[PDB]
């Protein structure tokens, strides 16, 4: 008598629902199937710019502003006779103005999940033209080559400024009076000091939400640079499935992963979840000591200037 | 006892099977879709192409470069003998194979010429591979070029009104001195030109001193923040520019860019003739549409 | 008819087993889609800095979350 | 017979004969004497020879003359382009073949430099083919030369103390304006010289204005009878000369020739430093032994 | 009975005297015979001067003084672009000072009895240096060439001043507001007028000691210039022995000879006689209307200045 | 009685007086010639002052010549009727 008929008009319910979302995805799929081909079409033709070089130039932005470089825009510099002169975006405003932008995020128009070579060589758009104006007075998202960076940091005492912004418009800085990047041979080993910001000393102190060794092993100072195709992280395990930089993961100075990653994936809106991340990781543009764990910043950048 | 259920399960049996085939198909289509984005992602990997490019040819000056092979007038890196470092410039190369190192160009007034001493030394404005940009190379730069290898240099000045009509004026043995001597202008003489020798001064009509009071040969460069004029006051600050002023001028190319050309003492509170002028060719109240100052080793004469 | 039903319940469970399994399969496909949907959104924006034009597209996380929620609630019980 | 007189006539006969021979001889000697005076008169027919002579070479200026062939520094007739007429000048030509047209020379104070406007325009003093004379060529003349063909000219100033010690000061792009502009002095700059740039003014020490109050670049020429100085009073009349005065001077070459050089405010009732001075080389109370102002087309440069 | 005893002691007297003066001359002759050789010696070497040219110069003395020529001395002038600039003595004192000395006598240091060419070309010493001074501030006896003169007179309205002086220091002037000298072609025909002096109008009126035609034929105005080797005088006779300018006679504008001759022989002391003159003539520096006939002036000059209306 | 001797004597005497009377005239002129010469030279020498290094500081004694002149004319009167 304990026969169960319900499972004749109980299943159709646990079934009907399965039909809905299943068909829901089937259409959702073929929807994405279109957006891609459209973008693929757009891509038949590239984007272009025309940035005429300012007459004034120097070893870097500092010398330039000292030389009269008043406005923030793309400038051409040359650290020495050896290095071929290269384009860079100078920020002549912010603190004092001798700001040589080493990294910049603002809209997610550039792929940061790139391999070793692109990072060492540098990639992205430095600046872009404005409406009607001939010169490129606006920066673009980019990454100056590691070499280009390494060379500069080692050229003399360099101070590093890191500015960021949330999706609520709020901004915070992170100042490091000392900054260095070794040659490729030393795997671009990073070293900073003299913190004096407002966002949180994520580089020397690790995440302010972790305890004991957990916190201590997320410090980036003294860490090596790593890309999804080059392991140099603090994760010494022999297990292949465990690396701090997975595919399409920003190259950064990892150590048992991180406390911050300004090169992480650009998640729109800031907050993002595990079921959204490619590998179920915190791969976005994070800065734990400030906006927390699963939160990608709206604006993030790294500039450089000689510390006197 | 009815058991009219075994007949309904088979209805569900097919229902299940249907869904399975959809789930399985979706999975496949998804696998395909992923192989497409990878193909797309490959596209969006290069930056936007900047139409501007520098030439690999390098020399002591635009002329030396031309000799090496340069055929197009664009942006190159020159580096004289006593130069600390190289630096970009706009070269002008003609059919006869001449390299004109240009140090001043006006054409739209997009660049404010009211710049300080430092701004005139290191140079200001923008460089275009097509000379459609306005700028000032930099006295120090100009110095290094003109004063190198102790070899003879010359200067050509091209003017253009608002009717496309143009003229030129050349000066042999052109040279600009070091900063220690305020980048003083100097030339042996006027090599002729349909525009006239405004540098030889110009007796306007106010005073009989106007001529030698408006000569520019031997005059040091001055700015509002570095007066060196032969004027009790500050010619540079008055006109609002940087130039080799005497008791001011007769040939003032860094003057205020006046649209349409013609202006007056009405277009100024105290009424100055602070425009891009050249007395021998046009009025003191007719500003040029286009201006261009370039040099070249004298021996490539007409 | 003790057995002429003893085998029925047996076969039913077999069917309920196919269903319970599918739930798991969709769950993951749903998760796979969510990530894909997102992944693409990122790829397209990063394309803005390389191609003549980007796509003015949006993402409806809400719907997926609906589907997500609406699914977990169905996973409860079919036969003790 | 008693009276033998026919014996005395023969005595007289010879007496007569004697005289005839003397008269006849005198006549001859006279004829000879006349043939001698004619020979003498021929001697006294030419005037005394004046050691001074002008050279047949002529040009636009002493330099143009040298290019034509002139080798000795003497007196020649130059004539610029816009010149009404030619005029004599003293040229100085060196081994390198340079023609220095001189317009001012002091050396003994034989010439009074207290001259009026007209006397400074047309020029005063004397010209010697050996430059052992004192003079002032004339502003108008100086003007014509410096302002011709619009070509670059330069000025050298040579000084000498009472110990033979000398110095020079050069100014590039030298030029003197027309009378309409009171023959105003003008030059692009100082080309260097062991004597110093007095023309750049000189801050003596009385007032902090002294420097630009003693600069001579851009100053108009003035005389007691034609004030053009930047002084309330008459600098020219005060010092007693003709010069391009500002709030007077720092380099005054037409100043009073003070023998021995050194002087003071004692050597003047109101006490002026109206001597031939050059502040950068010597004191304001040390007058030069020798002064010489000469020009030449700038192109003779290399130093 | 008819005894001329005397002529035995009468003749010795008329004879003794003849012996005295005759021997007197014989020695006098050989005396002159020495003075000449001595002078001839002196002449082995010439006299010299060093006249440095004043900076200031003009078309002539007038322009010069207007140009600041204050002192009387030698100056260089140039009437026009054609003529080569020539030295002249400017007298910046006397009347007003624009005095261009055309002729000057003062000591007899220059031979005026010269031929046609020297006159046309000019001869003598213009000026001489002083003691210690470099420039030649003192004039010398001279004659500006006839051309040099002619050219000037014809350059514009020219006034002529003639100053003279006797051996007693007394001076007198002779002013002619009008003065001209034609070209060589017109034989340098002279013409003057507007007399206003103190010495006597000898040029337009002739000698004040002669009557009728005698006086009328000694007028120099309109007369031609004549030298001892070039007859153009008023003496039209065909007789060769009759010319107004004999050997060593000053060249001047004669007409049946003269009323005055500032180029005549410089007789020392003023008064001179017929038995002293070479040809027994009044060939000295005469000015009849003043000091008379046989009297040579101690000082005599001819200056020139542009007369303004 | 010595008619002839004296008759021819007086005759010859006159002949001698004739030689004398003639000489007077000759000297007269020679005297005049000298006077002029003496003067002529005085003039030539002074005119030399303006040409030669030095002139001669000479004088002229007209007085003496005039003496001689006077002293001669007085001798001319008569010797024999
Ligand atoms: C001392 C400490 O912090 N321990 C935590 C531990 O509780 C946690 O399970 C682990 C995973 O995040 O991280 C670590
Ligand atoms: C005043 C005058 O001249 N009288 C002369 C006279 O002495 C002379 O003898 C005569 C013959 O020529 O002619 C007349
Ligand atoms: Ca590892
Ligand atoms: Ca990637
Ligand atoms: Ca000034
Ligand atoms: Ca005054
Ligand atoms: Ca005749
Ligand atoms: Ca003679």
């Amino acid at each position: 008598l304990y026969i169960d008929e319900t499972v004749n008009s109980n299943i159709p319910t646990n079934l009907r629902v399965l039909r809905s979302i299943l068909e829901n995805l089937r259409s959702k799929i073929q929807k994405l199937e279109s957006d891609v081909s459209a973008q693929m079409e757009y891509c038949r033709t590239p984007c272009t710019v025309s940035c005429n070089i300012p007459v004034v130039s120097g070893k870097e932005c500092e010398e330039i502003i000292r030389k009269g470089g008043e406005t923030s825009e793309m400038y051409l510099i040359q650290p020495d006779s050896s290095v071929k002169p290269y384009r860079v975006y100078c920020d002549m405003n912010t603190e004092n103005g001798g700001w040589t932008v080493i990294q910049n995020r603002q809209d997610g128009s550039v792929d940061f999940g790139r391999k070793w070579d692109p990072y060492k060589q540098g990639f992205g758009n430095v600046a872009t033209n404005t409406d009607g104006k001939n010169y490129c007075g606006l920066p673009g998202e980019y990454w100056l080559g590691n070499d280009k960076i390494s060379q500069l940091t080692r050229m003399g005492p360099t101070e590093l400024l890191i500015e960021m912004e949330d999706w609520k418009g709020d901004k915070v800085k992170a100042h490091y009076g000392g900054f260095t990047v070794q040659n490729e041979a030393n795997k671009y080993q990073i070293s900073v000091n003299k913190y004096r910001g407002t966002a949180g000393n994520a580089l020397m102190d690790g995440a302010s939400q972790l305890m004991g060794e957990n916190r201590t092993m997320t410090i980036h100072n003294g860490m090596f640079f790593s890309t999804y195709d080059r392991d140099n992280d603090g994760w010494l395990t022999s297990d292949p499935r465990k690396q701090c930089s997975k595919e399409d993961g920003g190259g950064w100075w990892y150590n048992r992963c991180h406390a911050a990653n300004p090169n992480g994936r650009y998640y729109w809106g800031g907050q993002y979840t595990w079921d959204m991340a490619k590998h179920g990781t915190d791969d976005g543009v994070v800065w734990m000591n400030w906006k927390g764990s699963w939160y990608s910043m709206r604006k993030m950048s790294m500039k450089i200037r000689p510390f006197f | 006892e009815i058991m009219k259920y075994e007949a309904s399960i088979l209805t569900h049996d097919s229902s299940i099977r249907y869904l399975q085939e959809i789930y399985n198909s979706n999975n496949q289509k998804i696998v395909n879709l992923k192989e497409k984005v990878a193909q797309l992602e490959a596209q969006c990997q290069e930056p936007c192409k900047d139409t501007v490019q520098i030439h690999d040819i390098t020399g002591k000056d635009c002329q030396d470069i031309a000799n090496k092979g340069a055929k197009q007038s664009g942006l190159y890196f020159i580096k004289p003998l006593k130069a600390n470092q190289q630096f970009l410039v706009y070269c002008e190369i003609d059919g006869s194979g001449n390299g004109w190192t240009v140090f001043q160009k006006r054409l739209d007034g997009s660049v404010d010429f009211k710049k300080n001493w430092i701004q005139y030394k290191e140079g200001f404005g923008h460089l275009s591979p097509t000379g459609t940009t306005e700028f000032w190379l930099g006295n120090e730069k100009i110095h290094l070029i003109s004063t190198q290898s102790a070899i003879p240099y010359a200067l050509r000045v091209e003017l253009e009104d608002w009717n496309g009509r143009t003229s030129t004026a050349d000066y042999a043995m052109f040279k600009v001195g070091p900063e220690a001597d305020k980048y003083r202008l100097t030339y042996a003489y006027f090599a002729g030109g349909d525009a006239g020798d405004a540098f030889d001064g110009f007796d306007f009509g106010d005073d009989p001193s106007d001529k030698f009071f408006t000569s520019h040969n031997g005059m040091q460069f001055s700015t509002w923040d570095n007066d060196n004029d032969k004027f009790e006051g500050n010619c540079a600050e008055q006109d609002g520019s940087g130039w080799w002023m005497n008791k001011c001028h007769a040939g003032h190319l860094n003057g205020v860019y006046y649209q349409g050309g013609t202006y007056s003492k009405a277009s100024t509170p105290n009424g100055y003739d602070n425009g891009i002028i050249w007395a021998t060719w046009k009025t003191r109240w007719y500003s040029m549409k286009k201006t261009t100052m370039k040099i070249i080793p004298f021996n490539r004469l007409t | 008819l003790r057995s002429r039903i003893e085998v029925l319940k047996r076969k039913v469970i077999e069917k309920v087993q196919h269903i319970q399994l599918l739930q798991k399969n969709v769950r993951a496909q749903l998760v796979d889609m969510k990530r894909l949907e997102v992944d693409i959104d990122i790829k397209i924006r990063s394309c803005r800095g390389s191609c003549s034009r980007a796509l003015a597209r949006e993402v409806d996380l809400k719907d997926y979350e609906d589907q997500q929620k609406q699914l977990e609630q169905v996973i409860a019980k079919d036969l003790l």
